[PDB]
RNA sequence: UUAGCUAGUAGGUGGGGUAACGGCUCACCUAGGCGACGAUCCCUAGCUGGUCUGAGAGGAUGACCAGCCACACUGGAACU
RNA sequence: UACCCGCAGAAGAAGCACCGGCUAACUCCGUGCCAGCAGCCGCGGUAAUACGGAGGGUGCAAGCGUUAAUCGGAAUUACUGGGCGUAAAGCGCACGCAGGCGGUUUGUUAAGUCAGAUGUGAAAUCCCCGGGCUCAACCUGGGAACUGCAUCUGAUACUGG
C-alpha cells in the first residue's frame, strides 16, 4: 500500500529525514511517488527544524495512505505550536 | 650478463667472432673542432 | 569538407594505439626472467645494457630493462614489471620494477632510492 | 602543514621584508637582505616569464602562511565569485583568522598569532575559535580570553602595533583587547607592492 | 481533436492493407542540415479503396495485426 | 618614458669559403603602456648590438590603437603568413591570458585584460605581425558613428 | 548554375567597394530590395533606386570615409547548403555591438536589433561589418 | 574485405487461446514483407539520471548514490 | 560519545622528488663512450652544472614520486574550426538514375521556421542565494537549470507544398 514515512539521508550520527509519500514495497531511500516535507531532529532550535505539507498529506491520506508512528507524532506537534 | 652476440652459433674461434661483433666495432669521435664539429645548441645555451 | 559529405561519411576519429599492450591497462605485471643478458645500444651510444626476456601472466613474452648500478636476476627469478620506453636500445618497451618480488633494490644509494626501492639509510 | 624553517631564507630569495620577524630589531642587521640565500646567491640569474610569476605567488603564500593546496582552493573560489579575482583572492588571506589577529596587532608576527589562535587563546562572537584558516565576516568581533589577557606576548605585541600603521578596516579597541573586523578590505587599503595579476595568469595556464 | 498524420501510399498488395511513407524535416544534430528522414508504416484500409501514390492521412488505433496499428482516416488526394 | 621588452634572439647563419658567418637577430617591441605599438628586429654580429639595432627601429614604426578601459573593443582576427591569431575582449581581472611573443606585444601596448590563441605557426617574429595586423585594423564605436554618419545607443 | 542570388548581390557589393567603383547594378527580386532596404537605414550604403519594368535592375551606389570603403567585411550566413535560423535569446551581434546581422522575420526583414526588441527570430542572412 | 534476407514469413477469413490487443496458435486463402534512410550476418556491450575532460561545440565513461532491465551451479519446465 | 574543564613538560610528531633545456633550483670530488642517465632533444671518449657521491638550492609537504588509464594541449578528422598547382590530397574523360541544390511574379497552404500558453522532462548531481556542523570537506532550505518532446493558439519574411 501506499504509506507517509521518513527516508534517511545526512551525514553519519547526524541524520536528517525526508517525508516521502511512498509504497511501501520499496527501500527506505529508494523511489517515493511524492515528497511532502521534512524532519531535522539535530536542529538548532532557533532555526526551523521541521516543516510538513499539511496540504498535501491530507490528501494523500483522503486517498486512502497510512502514516508511520513517527509522521503521525510529527503532525500531531505541527499542529499545537503552529 | 652474458652478452648476447649477433653471431649465430660460434663454430671455431670465439675471439675472432666477437671481433666481427657490433660489440667490437671501431668507435670515432665528434671533433669539437674543425671538420665534423658544427654544433646547434651547445651543451647548456 | 562539404557538410552534405560529412553527413553520408561523418569524420572518423582516428584511434590510438598503446606503447605497452603487453600490460593490457593493468599499472604493473609479473613475470617470470626466462633469459637475462647485456645488449649494445643504438648509434651513437656506446655500452652494455642489461635487459631481460620475460613471460607474463597474460602468455606475452617481452623485454625488458634494469635499471640501476649491478644486480642479481637471473632465470626463474619473479619479477613485477612496469611500462617505461628506452631509446638507446631496441625494442625495450617496459621497465623491471626493483625493490619489488625478487629484484632486490640497489645497493649504495643516497639519492633518488625511492625509484630503485633502497630503505632510508639509518642515521 | 607548516613552514618551520629559517624566516630569512625566504625573505632574501623575494628581495624583500615578508615581515617574518617582528621588528623588537630592525631588519638589515640580522641577514643579508640584498644577497640571495645560499651558496650561489651573489650571481645574477636572467629570471624567465614563468620564473616571475611563480615569484610573486611564492611571495604571498610565504606571507600569508598558506600552503599550495590550500591555496589553490582559495584561487577557485576567488574565481567562483564575482568581481576581480586579484581582488577577491586578496580579500580571502585578509578574512583568515591568524592574520586579522596579526593586523589588530595581537600577535608580532603572523606565526605568533596563529600559536594564539591554535592555542584556544582567541574567541570570535564569545565561541572560540582554535583554527587559522577562519574566515571573518563583517562585524564580528574577536577578543582574547580570560587566562591569555594576563600573558606577556599580547602586551608586548600591542605596543608594536603602534608603530606599524593603522589598518581603516578594522575597529581595534586595545585596553579590553578586542576588535571588530568592520569591513572586507579594498585593494587600496592593502600593500601595492603585491602584484596580483601573475598569480592568476600563473593558474590559468 | 485527435493526433493525425498525413503521409502517401508506396505499396498496396496486401488484402485490406497499404504501407505509407511519412516525410519528415529533420536538423541533423551535429551538421545543422535539414534532412529528409523517413517513417514507413503499415496502415488498415478498410475496402481496398487507397490506390499506389496516393496521398492520405491515418490515425493510431489499437494493434490490429503483427504490424499495424495504424488506421486510414479518409484520402485527399489520388490517381495521379 | 616607454616600456621595452625583448621577444626573441636567434643565431642565423650564412656560409662563405672560409666557414660559417653566425650573426644574431633580436626582437623587441617598445610601447607607451596606453595604445602605442612598434616593433622592430635588430641584426648585428655581437648581441647587445642588435638588441639595439631593434630599439631603434622599433621606436620609429609605430602606430595607434583604440583601447577601452585597458582592454579591446570587439573581438579581433589577425594573419601574418602562417601565424593566425585571434583575441577577444575580457572582463577586468583576466589578466593578459594569451602565448609567448603575443603576451609581450599587449602588455607594453597597455592591453590589461584579454583572451588570445595562437592558431598556425607561432613563429616569434611572424606572430607579433600577426598581432599589431590585428590591433590596428580594429575600430572604435566613435569611428565607426562617423563611418555611417549615426551616433546611436549603438554608442 | 545561378543558386544563391542573394551571396551574388552581397559579392558584388564587396568585389565593387574593393574596386572603388561608385556604384553597383544586378538583376533585382523583392527580397534583395527589403535588404538593400536594412543595408541603406543603418547606413552602408548612401542609396539604391529600382528601374524597369520586365527586367527590373536595383543599382545600390556604395560608400567611401576617408578615401576608403565603409563596408569592411559582408558573410553570408544562411546558405542554401545549409539554412540558419535562430531563436531570440540565441540571435548572434556582430563585432559585439558595431556590425549588423539581417534577419528575416515573420515581420520582414531588419536587423538583429530591432529584432531583440520586437521579440522575434528566424533565418539570419548576413553579418556586415 | 558482411548485399540480398524472410514461407507463421506479410496480410486476409474463420476457429482456438490470453487478464488484455495481436500469427499469440491453427486450418483454409492471397503472394506478400524487409532493405543502400544499411536489411541479413559477424564483433563488442547491461540502459539511464549521471561522472571525468573541455572556453565552448565536442570527446571519454556508466565505480559509489538513485530509476529501469536481466540472471541466481548449467540447460529445460511448470506448479502454488 | 560529541563538547567542556584540569595536570605535566618543547616535551611524544618530516619526508619525497627535483636542480642541461622545455622547467622553479649549482658547485666540488670520483668516473673516463666504462659504469650509468634518459619523457623528447640528447649526456658520458680525464677539467661532466646531464652518470655516482657530497655540500648547497627549488618544489610539494603527512605525504612525495614512478607506472597505467581518459580528456586536454592537437585548428593533428577542423559542426563551431583544416585542406587538395609543387608539401598528403582533383577520379584518365564523359553520360547519367537515386540524392543534394534551384531564376522571377501574384495568390493560397502553414510542413520547416518564429512567438506565446499548458503538460511533462523522478529525486540526488551541477550552478545561484541562504542555513547547520568551531572552519573546511560533509549535510541541508529555497530557487535557477534540465538547451528536450508533445499538445493548443497566433505570425507568414525566408525555405517547402
Amino acid at each position: 500500500m501506499v504509506t507517509i514515512r521518513l527516508a534517511r539521508h545526512g551525514a553519519k550520527k547526524r541524520p536528517f529525514y525526508q517525508v516521502v509519500v511512498a509504497d511501501s514495497r520499496n527501500a527506505r531511500n529508494g523511489r517515493f511517488i511524492e515528497r511532502v516535507g521534512f524532519f531535522n531532529p539535530i536542529a538548532s532550535e532557533k532555526e526551523e527544524g521541521t516543516r510538513l505539507d499539511l496540504d498535501r498529506i491530507a490528501h494523500w491520506v483522503g486517498q486512502g495512505a497510512t502514516i508511520s508512528d513517527r509522521v503521525a507524532a510529527l503532525i500531531k506537534e505541527v499542529n499545537k505550536a503552529a | 650478463s652474458r652478452y648476447q652476440h649477433t653471431k649465430g652459433q660460434i663454430k671455431d674461434n670465439a675471439i675472432e667472432a666477437l671481433l666481427h661483433d657490433p660489440l667490437f666495432r671501431q668507435r670515432v669521435e665528434k671533433n669539437k673542432k674543425g671538420k665534423g664539429s658544427y654544433m646547434r645548441k651547445g651543451k647548456h645555451g | 569538407a562539404t557538410v552534405n559529405q560529412l553527413v553520408r561519411k561523418p569524420r572518423a576519429r582516428k584511434v590510438a594505439k598503446s606503447n605497452v599492450p603487453a600490460l593490457e591497462a593493468c599499472p604493473q605485471k609479473r613475470g617470470v626472467c626466462t633469459r637475462v643478458y647485456t645488449t649494445t645500444p643504438k648509434k651513437p651510444n656506446s655500452a652494455l645494457r642489461k635487459v631481460c626476456r620475460v613471460r607474463l601472466t597474460n602468455g606475452f613474452e617481452v623485454t625488458s630493462y634494469i635499471g640501476g648500478e649491478g644486480h642479481n636476476l637471473q632465470e626463474h627469478s619473479v619479477i613485477l614489471i612496469r611500462g617505461g620506453r628506452v631509446k638507446d636500445l631496441p625494442g625495450v618497451r617496459y621497465h623491471t620494477v626493483r625493490g619489488a618480488l625478487d629484484c632486490s633494490g640497489v645497493k649504495d644509494r643516497k639519492q633518488a632510492r625511492s625509484k630503485y626501492g633502497v630503505k632510508r639509510p639509518k642515521a | 602543514a607548516r613552514y618551520l624553517g629559517p624566516k630569512l631564507k625566504l625573505s632574501r630569495r623575494e628581495g624583500t621584508d615578508l615581515f617574518l620577524k617582528s621588528g623588537v630589531r630592525a631588519i638589515d642587521t640580522k641577514c643579508k637582505i640584498e644577497q640571495a640565500p645560499g651558496q650561489h646567491g651573489a650571481r645574477k640569474p636572467r629570471l624567465s616569464d614563468y620564473g616571475v610569476q611563480l615569484r610573486e605567488k611564492q611571495k604571498v603564500r610565504r606571507i600569508y602562511g598558506v600552503l599550495e593546496r590550500q591555496f589553490r582552493n582559495y584561487y577557485k573560489e576567488a574565481a567562483r565569485l564575482k568581481g576581480n579575482t586579484g581582488e577577491n583572492l586578496l580579500a580571502l588571506l585578509e578574512g583568515r583568522l591568524d592574520n586579522v589577529v596579526y593586523r589588530m596587532g595581537f600577535g608580532a608576527t603572523r606565526a605568533e598569532a596563529r600559536q594564539l589562535v591554535s592555542h584556544k587563546a582567541i574567541m570570535v562572537n564569545g565561541r572560540v575559535v582554535n583554527i587559522a584558516s577562519y574566515q571573518v565576516s563583517p562585524n564580528d568581533v574577536v577578543s582574547i580570553r580570560e587566562k591569555a589577557k594576563k600573558q606577556s606576548r599580547v602586551k608586548a605585541a600591542l605596543e608594536l602595533a603602534e608603530q606599524r600603521e593603522k589598518p581603516t578596516w578594522l575597529e581595534v579597541d586595545a585596553g579590553k583587547m578586542e576588535g571588530t573586523f568592520k569591513r572586507k578590505p579594498e585593494r587600496s587599503d592593502l600593500s601595492a607592492d603585491i602584484n596580483e595579476h601573475l598569480i592568476v595568469e600563473l593558474y590559468s595556464k | 481533436k485527435i493526433r493525425t498524420l498525413q503521409g502517401r501510399v508506396v505499396s498496396d498488395k496486401m488484402e485490406k492493407s497499404i504501407v505509407v511513407a511519412i516525410e519528415r524535416f529533420v536538423k541533423h544534430p551535429i551538421y545543422g542540415k535539414f534532412i529528409k528522414r523517413t517513417t514507413k508504416l503499415h496502415v488498415h484500409d478498410e475496402n481496398n479503396e487507397c490506390g499506389i501514390g496516393d496521398v492520405v492521412e491515418i490515425r493510431e488505433c489499437r494493434p490490429l495485426s503483427k504490424t499495424k496499428s495504424w488506421t486510414l482516416v479518409r484520402v485527399v488526394e489520388k490517381a495521379v | 618614458e616607454l616600456q621595452e621588452k625583448l621577444i626573441a634572439v636567434n643565431r642565423v647563419s650564412k656560409t662563405v669559403k672560409g666557414g660559417r658567418i653566425f650573426s644574431f637577430t633580436a626582437l623587441t617591441v617598445v610601447g607607451d603602456g596606453n595604445g602605442r605599438v612598434g616593433f622592430g628586429y635588430g641584426k648585428a654580429r655581437e648581441v647587445p648590438a642588435a638588441i639595439q639595432k631593434a630599439m631603434e627601429k622599433a621606436r620609429r614604426n609605430m602606430i595607434n590603437v583604440a583601447l577601452n578601459n585597458g582592454t579591446l573593443q570587439h573581438p579581433v582576427k589577425g594573419v601574418h603568413t602562417g601565424s593566425r591569431v585571434f583575441m577577444q575582449p575580457a572582463s577586468e581581472g583576466t589578466g593578459i591570458i594569451a602565448g609567448g611573443a603575443m603576451r609581450a606585444v599587449l602588455e607594453v601596448a597597455g592591453v590589461h585584460n584579454v583572451l588570445a590563441k595562437a592558431y598556425g605557426s607561432t613563429n616569434p617574429i611572424n606572430v607579433v605581425r600577426a598581432t599589431i595586423d590585428g590591433l590596428e585594423n580594429m575600430n572604435s564605436p566613435e569611428m565607426v558613428a562617423a563611418k555611417r554618419g549615426k551616433s546611436v545607443e549603438e554608442i | 548554375s545561378m543558386q544563391d542570388p542573394i551571396a551574388d548581390m552581397l559579392t558584388r557589393i564587396r568585389n565593387g567597394q574593393a574596386a572603388n567603383k561608385a556604384a553597383v547594378t544586378m538583376p533585382s527580386s523583392k527580397l534583395k530590395v527589403a535588404i538593400a532596404n536594412v543595408l541603406k537605414e543603418e547606413g552602408f550604403i548612401e542609396d539604391f533606386k529600382v528601374e524597369g519594368d520586365t527586367k527590373p535592375e536595383l543599382e545600390l551606389t556604395l560608400k567611401y570615409f576617408q578615401g576608403k570603403a565603409v563596408v569592411e567585411s559582408i558573410q553570408r550566413v544562411s546558405r542554401p547548403g545549409l539554412r540558419i535560423y535562430k531563436r531570440k535569446d540565441e540571435l548572434p551581434k556582430v563585432m559585439a555591438g558595431l556590425g549588423i546581422a539581417v534577419v528575416s522575420t515573420s515581420k520582414g526583414v531588419m536587423t538583429d536589433r530591432a529584432a531583440r526588441q520586437a521579440g522575434l527570430g528566424g533565418e539570419i542572412i548576413c553579418y556586415v561589418a
